């Protein structure tokens, strides 16, 4: 039903910042519903919050939401971050991607 | 055990189309018939027996002698794979079977060579047990094979006509498309039917002795137009005609994306209905069988358009209202409704509406403990208009703590309840009816433009036939089509290039018949209306053209004229009298050239002309006397209708919903019976205008003229005079019927007619003048015409003097006028008219009781004996109605007709006035020169007169003169004219050349020799010189 | 009560059956209001998909092979034929009241 696109890999020393974005293909304005969930390295999936809210998680990870332009970022990367995080989409079927941020010396 | 020419049809091939007597009549239908001269396939045994092809039904006959033809097999693989049925005569009876059967390739019957086997059999039956032209016809519908038979002693495929009789109707339920000959171990013909128009015509026996063809060529079409099987002369108008589109112009918006349905139906969040959402849908091919052909909705309702119709439809937007209600409320989302969701949520208009969608979300919004995110208002200070949303939440006072509530309620779902309490999703399709360029569309392929031709047309929703064309109209770039005052398409913007394209309808107008009468020949010229006959010879040869006949060609006889044009007429360069209109000043008429019909401009008349002299002038030297013939109508049948008996005979169902029309019944039957009331009183008002009855005379030769034939013969058994009688022979309802329909006597009889008109011509034949003026005066009759001629302005003295002319002229002319009634056949044209009115008015008043008028039956009681009475009051309303419209016709039609028919008696009456009680002085009214005396005659319908005219004859020109000079005076003739004569002025009348000698007593003066123009000197007689 | 997600086993025969358990403390109204409970299977390769939710509403993909089940707080996953592709980690998880949160999930290997 609808999909979405999101960045791909990236590589990162630790510090700074790495930003990731993603789309639905909608149209119109249905709202909210774009969420992230992080998967740690053979562990099982994290939730990074719902659309703009904060959980059991720290203040690097930025919400913002417009074509559901969905952003998240990461201020201050640390090297605990791989398989960052998917956007997953909250509407009629609910679908995933994945993106990559690998942070190394 | 299996081993493993064309002909023309003549006028063959009619069978008894039912089971229904008939007789003395012409009885029209439409059936598969073989048409007259159709192409027939010849076959010989002489062995020519293939697989021949059914098409829906065959005409199959041969020829025998040896029994060389024993039956048919018809199917359509001819193998065991499909049903197919053996017809086969086996010499001892008739076997009829139905199976798949196992066929041979090489059959025949000696042995039984046919099959080898049988199975899954549907149909068996075995008949009794039982030079020469045997004729089959071999029909298939709904199941069943119908066959006919017939039987001609020949000698050979034979010329004639043989109705064929029905034999079986065979409950085979095979699918035929071919068959075969079963051959014994002769020649046959193979033609095909068509679905025609035959009009069959049935002898006293009730027989079917002939036929008409009705689409072989253009009289064939005619005399079913007019139900004859002979036509007299004349234009003819027997249908109509069009050209038939060609190709598909079909032109559809650049929209090459999807419509996103899932997003509106499939959503997991939808608001609560006081606060619900709306999104647009543009730009996208909208294929709506998604939403309609699987089931997820317990609610699929439109409105103006039905759903299947979606895919074929263009629109400007599409919006999508969504919300969620519960069960109870799912019945207020419609147009007309009211209640607190349909007055305070959610309005619709009132007015046309798309898609009102609902689906069942037991399992997704109701929770088991209860789910209050659902909301709607029920407090409000006034009602929502349509497609209105109003979402405050402030507190509601009543009166504008004690009564302040909030506005908002809630909706407690639950999964632990019934139907009008689970929460539903409702979404509302609106449809923008193309108000600009259309953003949403079908599954459509488009084509190309095909120009200036007729063809059918579909373009961005807009749809019909017709002539596209490019034009100069400048729209503004908002329009996409437009009108004329009528509201149609005049042109439209293409979808694709934008240019307009104007729409002229496709060629069509009424077709005509130029015919001379049959008894001369059966030839005849088509007359297309009011087109451009480029077209109609192309949509002719180029068959487009609808209707056509079968057996017709366009030649090198096409011209065209103002009136529309014709084919196989003719045209020639020369003029003549009008024999048979086309318009537009030209005529048709049947001529040598061999004959043809021809088309040549109208004459005038003839070609001739007076000199012009200052100086002269001609005075008629001789006369004669003629007898002209008038015809007029006096009154028409006295025709009467039972209203009860035509439109509910019988019928107690029937007369008591005719009762609800209230007084309508009655007015039809008094306003008719006032129409039959004048009838009585034109024929009074133009015959009984005799004061005394006069006797007739034993003498009828009076002065030498004979009144015998005119008076009637004492010595017959009739009353009726020759003349009158000769009238009389020249020129559905009862006199009971079911149909209600009567014809009613007239007052006066025959006979009382024929008394008032003897009376008449007998009392003025001796009368005088004063026959219906006061009394009667006793006058010979030769002095009565003297005074006729002294009254035209001949002098008295030439009626004696010719009396013997006078009298042998006259009885010349009653003579001349009864050879010429004896033979010709139009002399009474004008009372044969009002009887054949009279005639077609009742046909098409029974006719149309025929009529269902939309009713499953036109008999009241094929719907009452097997019908319950609530529908029967359908059928027989909607029956009902047709026929009071029927006898409303009719009676108007004879309403305005009465009224030429006493506008025609006025006439007469006034004429028998002037022109028989008297000597009537104005000009052509009595006849074409001087009237002298006329005769009434009595006549069917009507009053013939005869009228004895005098007409000036041989004249002789003489040189004239205004005046003349004698002794200083002017002198001026005092009644006649002077005239120069052998080198001798004399002084004559004006109507007849007799010279007298110019005297002081036949002139008078005034003035004098020097004040008068023109005149000349002479010498006037005066008596006195010789008494001096 | 946590999701621990049953051990990480099932026949791995090709053509035969399976059933798939986790285990959690309540009924599980979901921030929507509805009883959830969560199936996604994540593929060996780039990404989860969502199969099953509710135990009885399935996703476009899985309608025919799949099956939800459970009682109490003991809920399973039913696959008709583990048909040789249907291969990964199959997780149920808390997509409730609770925050978004996953169990182990149950590795699945054909052979
Ligand atoms: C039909 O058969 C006749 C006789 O052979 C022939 O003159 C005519 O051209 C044929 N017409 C058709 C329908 O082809
Ligand atoms: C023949 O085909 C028609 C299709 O018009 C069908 O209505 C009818 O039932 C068929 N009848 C037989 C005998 O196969
Ligand atoms: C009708 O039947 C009568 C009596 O058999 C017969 O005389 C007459 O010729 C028949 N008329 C037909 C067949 O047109
Ligand atoms: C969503 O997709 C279409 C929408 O009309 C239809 O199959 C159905 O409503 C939904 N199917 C599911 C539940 O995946
Ligand atoms: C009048 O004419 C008829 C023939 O129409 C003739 O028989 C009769 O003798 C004539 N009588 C006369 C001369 O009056």
């Amino acid at each position: 039903q609808v999909q979405l696109v999101q960045s791909g890999s990236e590589l990162k020393k630790p510090g700074a910042s790495v930003t990731v974005s993603c789309k639905a293909s909608g149209y119109s304005f249905p709202t909210h519903a774009m969420n992230w969930v992080r998967q740690a390295p053979g562990q099982g999936l994290e939730w990074m919050g719902w659309i703009p809210t904060y959980a059991g998680f720290t203040g690097r990870f930025v919400f913002s939401l417009d074509v559901s332009t969905a952003y998240l970022q990461i201020s201050s990367l640390k090297a605990d971050d791989t398989a960052v995080y998917y956007c997953a989409r909250g509407h009629v079927l609910e679908w995933f991607q994945g993106t990559l941020v690998t942070v190394s010396s | 055990r299996c081993t493993t020419t064309q002909h023309t049809s003549s006028m063959r091939g009619v069978y008894y189309p039912d089971e229904i007597f008939r007789s003395d009549t012409l009885y029209l239908t439409q059936d598969l018939f073989l048409p007259f001269y159709s192409n027939v396939t010849g076959f010989h045994t002489i062995f020519g027996n293939p697989v021949i092809p059914f098409k829906d039904g065959i005409y199959f006959a041969a020829t025998e002698k040896s029994n060389v033809v024993r039956g048919w097999v018809f199917g359509s693989t001819m193998n065991n794979k499909s049903q197919s049925v053996i017809i086969i005569n086996n010499s001892t009876n008739v076997v009829i079977r139905a199976c798949n059967f196992e066929l041979c390739d090489n059959p025949f019957f000696a042995h039984t060579m046919i099959f080898d086997n049988a199975f899954n059999c549907t149909f068996e039956y075995i008949s009794d047990a039982f030079k020469h032209l045997r004729e089959f016809v071999f029909k298939n519908k709904d199941g069943f094979l119908y066959v006919y038979k017939g039987y001609q002693p020949i000698d050979v495929l034979p010329s004639g006509f043989n109705t064929l009789k029905p034999i079986f109707k065979l409950p085979l339920g095979i699918n035929i498309t071919n068959f075969r000959a079963i051959l014994t171990a002769a020649a046959y013909f193979v033609g095909y039917l068509k679905p025609t128009t035959f009009m069959l015509k049935y002898d006293e026996n009730g027989t079917i002795t002939d036929a008409v063809d009705c689409s072989q060529n253009p009289l064939a079409e005619l005399k079913c137009s007019v139900k004859s099987f002979e036509i007299d002369k004349g234009i003819y108008q027997t249908s109509n005609f069009r050209v038939v589109p060609s190709g598909d112009v079909v032109r559809f918006p650049n929209i090459t994306n999807l419509c996103p349905f899932g997003e509106v139906f499939n959503a997991t969040k939808f608001p609560s209905v006081y606060a619900w959402e709306r999104k647009k849908i543009s730009n996208c091919v909208a294929d709506y069988s998604v939403l309609y052909n699987s089931t997820f909705f317990s609610t699929f309702k439109c409105y103006g358009v039905s759903a299947t119709k979606l895919n074929d439809l263009c629109f400007s937007n599409v919006y999508a209202d969504s919300f969620v209600v519960k069960g109870d409320d799912v019945r207020q989302i419609a147009p007309g409704q009211t209640g607190v969701i349909a007055d305070y949520n959610y309005k619709l208009p009132d007015d046309f509406m798309g898609c009102v969608l609902a689906w069942n979300t037991r399992n997704i919004d109701a929770t088991s403990t209860g789910n209050y995110n659902y909301k709607y208002r029920y407090l409000r200070h006034g009602k929502l208009r349509p497609f209105e949303r109003d979402i405050s939440n402030v507190p509601f006072s009543p009166d504008g703590a004690l009564n302040c509530y909030w506005p908002l309620n809630d909706y407690g779902f639950y999964t632990t309840t019934g139907i009008g309490y689970q929460p539903y999703r409702v979404v509302v399709l609106s449809f923008e009816l193309l108000n600009a360029p259309a953003t949403v569309c079908g599954p459509k392929l488009s084509t190309d433009l095909i120009k200036n031709q007729c063809v059918n047309f579909n373009f961005n929703g807009l749809t019909g036939t017709g002539v596209l064309t490019p034009s100069s109209k400048r729209f503004q770039p908002f329009q996409q089509f437009g009108r004329d005052v009528s509201d149609f398409t005049d042109s439209v913007r293409d979808p694709k290039t934008s240019e307009i394209l104007d729409i002229s309808p496709c060629s069509f107008g009424g077709v005509s018949v130029i015919t001379p009468g049959t008894n001369a020949s059966s030839e005849v010229a088509v007359l297309y209306q009011d087109v451009n006959c480029t077209d109609v010879s192309t949509a002719i040869h180029a068959d487009q053209l609808t209707p056509a006949w079968r057996i017709y060609s366009t030649g090198n006889n096409v011209f065209q004229t103002q009136a529309g044009c014709l084919i196989g007429a003719e045209h020639v360069d020369t003029s003549y009298e009008c024999d048979i209109p086309i318009g537009a000043g030209i005529c048709a008429s049947y001529h040598t050239v061999q004959k043809s019909i021809v088309a040549y401009t109208m004459s005038l008349g003839a070609d001739s002309s007076i000199a012009y002299s200052n100086n002269t002038i001609a005075i008629p030297t001789n006369f004669s006397i003629s007898i002209t013939t008038e015809v007029m109508p006096v009154s028409m049948a006295k025709t009467s209708v039972d209203c009860n008996m035509y439109i509910c005979g019988d019928s107690t169902e029937c007369a008591n919903l005719l009762l609800q029309y209230g007084s309508f019944c009655t007015q039809l039957n008094r306003a008719l019976s006032g129409i039959a009331a004048e009838q009585d009183r034109n024929t009074r008002e133009v015959f009984a205008q005799v004061k005394q009855m006069y006797k007739t005379p034993t003498l009828k030769y009076f002065g030498g003229f004979n009144f015998s034939q005119i008076l009637p013969d004492p010595l017959k058994p009739t009353k009726r005079s020759f003349i009158e009688d000769l009238l009389f022979n020249k020129v559905q309802y009862g006199e009971q019927k079911f149909n209600g329909l009567t014809v009613l006597p007239p007052l006066l009889t025959d006979d009382m007619i024929a008394a008032y008109t003897a009376a008449l011509v007998s009392g003025t034949a001796t009368a005088g003048w004063t026959f219906g003026a006061g009394a009667a005066l006793q006058i010979p009759f030769a002095m009565q015409m003297a005074y006729r001629f002294n009254g035209i302005g001949v002098t008295q003295n030439v009626l004696y003097e010719n009396q013997k002319q006078i009298a042998n002229q006259f009885n010349k002319a009653i003579s001349q006028i009864q050879e010429s009634l004896t033979t010709t056949s139009t002399a009474l044209g004008k009372l044969q008219d009002v009887v054949n009115q009279n005639a077609q008015a009742l046909n098409t008043l029974v006719k149309q009781l025929s009529s269902n008028f939309g009713a499953i039956s036109s008999v009241l009681n094929d719907i009452l004996s097997r019908l319950d009475k609530v529908e029967a009051e359908v059928q027989i309303d909607r029956l009902i109605t047709g026929r009071l419209q029927s006898l409303q016709t009719y009676v108007t039609q004879q309403l305005i007709r009465a009224a030429e028919i006493r506008a025609s008696a006025n006439l007469a009456a006034t004429k028998m006035s002037e022109c028989v009680l008297g000597q009537s002085k104005r000009v052509d009214f009595c006849g074409k020169g001087y009237h002298l005396m006329s005769f009434p005659q009595a006549a069917p319908h009507g009053v013939v007169f005869l009228h004895v005219t005098y007409v000036p004859s041989q004249e002789r020109n003489f040189t004239t003169a205004p005046a003349i000079c004698h002794e200083g005076k002017a002198y001026f003739p005092r009644e006649g004219v002077f005239v120069f004569n052998g080198t001798s002025w004399f002084i004559t009348q004006r109507n007849f050349f007799s010279p007298q000698i110019i005297t002081t007593d036949n002139t008078f003066v005034s003035g004098n020799c020097d004040v008068v123009i023109g005149i000349i000197n002479n010498t006037v007689y005066d008596p006195l010189q010789p008494e001096l | 009560v946590v999701m621990t997600q049953s051990p990480l086993s099932l026949s791995v025969t090709p053509g035969q059956p399976a059933s798939i358990s986790c285990k959690s403390s309540q009924t599980l109204l979901h921030s929507d209001g509805q009883t959830s409970f969560y199936w996604y299977l994540q593929k060996p390769g780039q990404s989860p998909q969502l199969l099953i939710y509710d135990i009885s509403s399935r996703f476009s993909g899985v309608p025919d092979r799949f099956s939800g089940s459970g009682s109490g707080t003991d809920f399973t996953l039913k696959i008709s034929r583990v048909e040789a592709e249907d291969v990964g980690v199959y997780y149920c998880m808390q997509g409730t009241q609770f925050p978004w949160t996953f169990g182990q999930g149950t590795k699945v290997e054909i052979k």
